[PDB]
């Protein structure tokens, strides 16, 4: 699932 | 935006504030954007990946507050939100970010140019400030990384780009970093993007034209050394665009 900053409206990570 | 100072949307009035409305009726931050044409605005596809519906959307121009309205504000539903088809490597060094909404008032209109709205102009191709050029980021993303909220008035920093050399070595991101995307960081690592501030702009002046050069897209943590601001390099999407407007 998303790391970092850039992981804005996103369902998990 | 860590660090950094307070401002208004006089001093980044293509700046775009893009909002979703979630089943409770509830309305909630997503990303920034860049108004690129009357009825364009410029963001990044990792904003909306996971939503892709257009009518979850809202966008404002001339908003330099979260949370309440700014005078002179204008209000659009997204008539196409266009997400570019080779997005890839969602879980961090994101290719290809880079998402057009056209917006389009509950009136039928586009964007009206005023004191608080204006386009911003896109580079030529391939046509890139040297590293070591100091640029401006805006947004509305946190301020410290351990926040919970996001602030409420509109903020703006200043960050140098880094080579690819420099940002492509090991003990920085390796090849995560590609020719399709820039690094920016503060020399001090004291100010940088974070959450919320992605889709937002990357601004520098060349040849004394203010030009949008970057998409804030990705980054480890928030101003940590040795760990930049990544940016969707927009001279290298221009036809892209083009083909999409
Ligand atoms: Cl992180
Ligand atoms: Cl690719
Ligand atoms: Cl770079
Ligand atoms: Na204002
Ligand atoms: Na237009």
């Amino acid at each position: 699932c998303c790391l970092g900053r850039g992981c804005e409206n996103h369902r998990c990570l | 935006i860590i660090g950094g100072e307070f401002t208004t949307i006089e001093n980044q009035p293509w700046f775009a504030a893009i909002y979703r409305r979630h089943r409770g009726g509830s309305v909630t931050y997503v990303c920034g954007g860049s108004l690129i044409s009357p009825c364009w605005v410029i963001s990044a596809t990792h904003c909306f990946i996971d939503y892709p519906k257009k009518e979850d959307y809202i966008v404002y121009l001339g908003r330099s507050r979260l949370n309440s309205n700014t005078q002179g504000e204008m209000k659009f539903e997204v008539e196409n939100l266009i997400l570019h088809k080779d997005y890839s490597a969602d879980t961090l060094a994101h290719h290809n970010d880079i998402a057009l909404l056209k917006i389009r008032s509950k009136e039928g209109r586009c964007a009206q140019p005023s004191r608080t709205i204006q386009t911003i102009a896109l580079p030529s191709m391939y046509n890139d400030p040297q590293f070591g050029t100091s640029c401006e980021i805006t947004g509305f993303g946190k301020e410290q990384s351990t926040d919970y909220l996001y602030p409420e008035q509109l903020k703006m920093t200043v960050v140098k780009l880094i080579s690819h050399r420099e940002c492509q070595q090991p003990h920085y991101y390796g090849s995560e970093v590609t020719t399709k995307m820039l690094c920016a960081a503060d020399p001090q690592w004291k100010t940088d993007s974070c959450q919320g501030d992605s889709g937002g702009p990357l601004v520098c002046s060349l040849q004394g034209r203010m030009t949008l050069t970057g998409i804030v897209s990705w980054g480890r943590g928030c101003a940590l050394k040795d760990k930049p601001g990544v940016y969707t390099r927009v001279s290298h999407f221009l036809p892209w665009i083009r083909s999409h407007t």
